[PDB]
């Protein structure tokens, strides 16, 4: 549950490269929270 | 959130259907609705966000969450409850058995909506979205949400004698989706063109 | 200086139960004292004690009574109304000995256009009595409850005005939705049994009359909304549900 | 790069007896979600986020190669073409249905395979010719055509039974993403119902196909696109009904429902 | 170096129940783990859970059996077989989870007249088959037990003789009046149903038939006493007695 | 990461005349293996441990490749799939009987060979397509169907004549391990035959298989499974009987008896 | 007699390596001696 991944790609252009195996962190809050005077 | 399609009866054209009727009663101790709790096809459920997101899903983990919103008169007031019934058996007969299970008493006022969460109580860690009929998945079932009166909607003289409440559901952040598959509703018979 | 503004709306949770309320009129807790176990120095039964927790420690909702012009009023018997239901039952008829507090929430509402007024009542003790002596249907009526004949009297040769020295809570619909009253633990022995003895009665009297904009109005039901606390239990053997 | 971002936990609650503090009462006309988490509704205990997120990524979503064209080639012309769109097929378009802009690259792969009259497998083997064609280029007539000299459009030459063909593209749009949807005009001065929700940034052009030699038998191109490096914005009520035609979204809609329907709201 | 002196003698006492014994083989903990509650990093169920303690973890004892010459064997389903019985069975009901543990303590007196040897065995996921696959009432026979028709190949098409791989000791009647196990919970899962699934298997089985000094014999029984050990539980609602 | 762990030694011994220590001396009612050491009974000499145990580690004994399906592709409808279970064929179902959970992941390697009616080889080179079709996704109906562009479901394609495919996958229930054995139902208010011993959580589904262009000839499919990266709990009694059916555990039991009989005890 | 292998692998999930070389030390005793009161 964790899974890092090897970059390494042989070609010139990013393009070539595989699938991001990156995770980044989602924040909800635009769509679930999107009033102005937020309240809890 | 999304808004359930869950005025589901046979006859009922879209729009109305994402009202639930509430009404003045003649009765007491009455029921107002009744729902499995599946993301697996077919049912009102399965056309929100959650569940079409969990079409193309094969597993599922965690806490959902419906938020109900009353739409009648400032007027008219009730108390209506809510349950979530862990499985094991069938749908609670009356409230005196759905009021066993996970609950929460909801009072018309200035706050026109309440929240009843529908914890992750499973033996798993993961159920399948599916209710497969030749796996046996119903091996996952998660029980059943229903909604009883507390009290009764009651009015002033010549109010409207039916409102309605409106669901709306949404996942909580301890929940995730396993395996990616197809959706059974998104088909082709030919090439587009 | 003020009296009513933050203290209308309540959410209580027990257990897997929440109950919340937008028209409250505060919380009576009995006595000022919050239900609390046995000490090592009052108690007196030697065996280690059940301590059954949310299966029991939460809120179950009893069968809702109509509000009608005749009515008298009602009452249920604590533990009594609840000794068959839940798993707090199942303990209480397991076991010889029992203690325990209460959570109460009285629910009535109506509308702007109706008017009323309900004594809510948590008596201790109330040994009751009419022009003869209760049969056991009246004394412990069960989840079901029973009906007062001679309210004035409170069933007990005493008086309903004088009443307000027991805790208690109104629901006048011009101002509240509900009652919710805290009860602790009362009996003058540590523990007892709970198909013998009711410790509390919760009573319900109309003192002012429903009556509305117009000659029919709908049904308006009070329903019953209690939770044990802090509870204990010892003596225990196989289940024995009534004293009968 | 690592992929270790987990869910949330649960921490234990108690009984709360407040006349403040209400979570479970909402209001939802704010059009915000609920607040309310399990801890504040019941007696919770303590678990330790042990899930994963990764499987619902956008990367990981779009992340997979899907069915976008299907040419056929005739053994009389021994010549095809393709439009590059995303539209023509359903289960990729409808799992882009879910946002308005993305951005990405693609990873095309194609596989050749030779049928008979009566559309049975047959053994052929020539090498075959995909073209780039960009908008401006001319276009192909013939399988003889000298077009196909490439002098500038890029091509890629395979045999029919060999490996499948595969190569990646950039983003290529004049614009700074791709947009599912358009609701707008292609052209000014023209108001014509076919020219609306076509946007002609997204249209790069054709692939043009051929046999090195006069075509023996049939000949199916089956091209797949894998989506990578995606970025998306603005999340869309996803498609219900069903697609119609390949440039508009035209539905059906008979029966005015989703889900299934039962006798009762009250029973199952 | 030395195989039977002080560990003939024994006493275990759990909630309100002791059991003794003067003639015991020492006492099997299977796989030698102790019974536990579920960790925080194992657990998914995010209720709080009931853990009744003293009600439900302690000793109960099955109806006795009669050990006859065409006698086969006898095994009982846990928790299956104590589903209906006192305060574990009612707790086992009203949840729809269920986690524990076992102390397993089988008894069969005789006397220095007789011989006879039994093979007490605990087997976890005893899924059982015979020449066709088998009715509700012999999978969850519930207290009263079953009975096996193909002892030989253990009701699941493997074998008597490597049964011992399983946590097991015997009841030979030239050494011992008794066996205790100890069984921790097993499952590839947290938690599950007590209705329908069961973990543990106890089965006793005669492997050297029962002989006297005289062909009449009293009559020589088989008892079980079994106590639920670390138990805790989930998903509270009505209670739910079977799989039916 | 290294395999040299060793068996056991023997050292020396001597003469014990000992009116206390008795070794040799047990009582099985307890439950436990016998305690006594070779040298305890007899006078042993010394021998230094030579001997690995490798070949018996968990991970060496389920650590090759087995059959564990074979469907056959017909040409009338170009299209097959196979239930993913172990429960099959017998080699390997009998190896995992020693055990009752088992946690692990799988390396399938798939072999396809053409035949005729007569069931002799052909030469035939297509490609074909293996999909995964999870519980929930729909079933391909024919060779045509549109569930094949596989948006969603991942597909595995290679030639007829190519090298096998191959690949892995993780450990995949929804539980924490697989269960060999279930002495369970497999639903709520159901009590049916057919239904116990069947645990769900072990079942992910199908693999479909087709053939790009409609078949000329037969087509069988075999499918290869490794366990590897294993974890074993709670062993059991292995199974003596055969097996007789897929997904129970019934056998025949005609004769009580597993070993050979012979005519005395005390002579061969 | 102590083969040592080479983990190297070329992918990006763990599931694709191969079958792990390393010897872990058995434990008998769970099954050869599950009695309380340990005898010798
Ligand atoms: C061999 C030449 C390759 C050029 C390919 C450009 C591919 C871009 C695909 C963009 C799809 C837009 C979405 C849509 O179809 O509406
Ligand atoms: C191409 C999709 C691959 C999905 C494969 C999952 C394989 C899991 C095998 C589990 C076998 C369970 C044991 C049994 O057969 O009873």
């Amino acid at each position: 549950s964790t899974i890092n991944y090897n970059n390494i790609n042989y070609y010139s252009h990013a393009a070539s490269a595989a699938q991001n195996k990156q995770d980044f962190t989602q924040d909800p809050s635009k769509f679930t929270q999107p009033i102005a005077d937020v309240i809890k | 959130e999304s808004i359930l399609e869950a005025n589901n009866r046979e006859g009922v054209e879209g729009v109305e259907r994402y009202v639930i009727p509430v009404s003045v009663q003649d009765a007491l101790d009455a029921q107002i609705y009744a729902l499995r709790l599946e993301l697996g096809g077919s049912g009102p459920l399965s056309s929100s966000l959650l569940g079409t997101l969990a079409k193309h899903y094969t597993q599922w983990s965690g806490s959902v969450e419906i938020t109900c919103m009353f739409t009648g008169t400032f007027m008219t007031t009730g108390k209506v409850l809510l349950a979530y019934t862990p499985p094991g058996g069938d749908m609670p007969r009356n409230r005196e058995e759905a009021m066993l299970g996970t609950h929460v008493i909801w009072d018309f006022g200035l706050q026109s909506s309440i929240t009843l969460v529908i914890p992750w109580i499973s033996a798993s860690h993961f159920r399948g979205v599916s209710n497969d009929d030749v796996l046996n998945y119903q091996y996952y079932a998660a029980g059943h949400v229903t909604i009883w009166y507390q009290t009764n909607m009651v009015i002033p003289p010549g109010f409207p004698n039916t409102a309605g409440i409106i669901m709306m559901i949404a996942a909580q952040p301890n929940f995730s989706f396993r395996i990616q598959k197809d959706r059974e509703d998104m088909t082709q018979t030919a090439i587009l063109q | 200086e003020a009296c009513g503004y933050s203290d209308r709306v309540a959410q209580l949770t027990l257990g897997n139960s929440t109950i919340t309320t937008q028209e409250a009129a505060n919380i009576c807790v009995a006595y000022g004292c919050w239900p609390a176990k046995l000490s090592d120095t009052d108690a007196t039964s030697v065996d280690k004690p059940t301590e059954p927790g949310v299966s029991a420690d939460r809120f179950y909702t009893l069968r809702s009574k109509p509000w009608q012009a005749d009515s008298k009023g009602w009452y249920w018997k604590l533990p009594d109304a609840l000794n068959n239901t839940g798993m707090f039952g199942q303990n209480a008829q397991f076991h010889y000995l029992y203690r325990g507090g209460w959570a109460v929430h009285v629910q009535c509402n109506a509308t702007k256009f109706h008017q009323g007024t309900l004594l809510v009542l948590a008596i201790p003790e109330h040994q009751i009595a009419t022009q003869e002596q209760p049969a056991f249907d009246r004394t412990m009526p069960g989840s079901e409850g029973g009906t007062f004949q001679e309210p004035f009297w409170l069933e007990d040769g005493t008086s309903l005005g004088n009443s307000l020295i027991y805790p208690h809570q109104w629901i006048n619909l011009r101002t509240n939705n509900s009652a919710t009253l805290i009860l602790p633990y009362v009996n003058a022995i540590p523990m007892d049994s709970a198909i013998r003895h009711s410790n509390w009665t919760l009573a319900i009297i109309p003192v002012a009359p429903l009556k509305y904009a117009a000659e029919t109005t709908p049904l308006v039901p009070i329903t019953v909304t209690i939770a044990p606390m802090e509870t204990e239990y010892n003596g225990l053997r196989r289940a024995i549900a009534s004293n009968q | 790069q690592a992929a270790g971002a987990l869910v949330a936990g649960t921490s234990t609650s108690t009984h709360s007896v407040a006349t403040d503090s209400t979570p479970a009462l909402q209001a939802a006309e704010t059009g915000a979600t609920s607040t309310a988490r399990d801890e504040s509704m019941i007696e919770t205990r303590t678990i330790v986020p042990t899930h994963g997120i990764h499987e619902t990524s956008v990367e990981s979503f779009f992340g997979r190669s899907s069915l976008v064209g299907m040419p056929l080639l005739a053994t009389g012309t021994s010549i095809t073409h393709w439009r590059i769109d995303f539209r023509e097929f359903v289960q990729l378009r409808a799992k882009m249905s879910w946002f308005t802009y993305m951005r990405f690259d693609v990873e095309f792969t194609i596989i050749a395979t030779s049928s008979t009259g009566q559309n049975v497998t047959t053994e052929q083997h020539t090498t075959y010719q995909v073209m780039y064609v960009p908008p401006g280029a001319p276009v192909p007539s013939n399988q003889d055509s000298f077009q196909w000299q490439s002098g500038c459009n890029p091509s890629v030459f395979a045999d029919t039974d060999g490996p499948p063909a595969q190569f990646s593209v950039p983003f290529m749009s004049s614009a700074n993403a791709y947009s599912t949807v358009y609701d707008g005009y292609a052209r000014f001065m023209d108001t014509d119902p076919d020219r609306y929700g076509i946007l002609p940034s997204n249209f790069l052009g054709f692939m043009y196909f051929r046999t090195l030699e006069d075509a023996a038998h049939q000949v199916r191109f089956r091209i797949y696109a894998k989506i990578k490096h995606t970025s998306c914005w603005i999340p869309r009520a996803p498609r219900q009904a069903p697609y119609k035609k390949r440039y508009n979204l035209v539905f059906s809609g008979d029966s005015d429902r989703i889900c299934s329907n039962r006798a009762s709201l009250t029973s199952y």
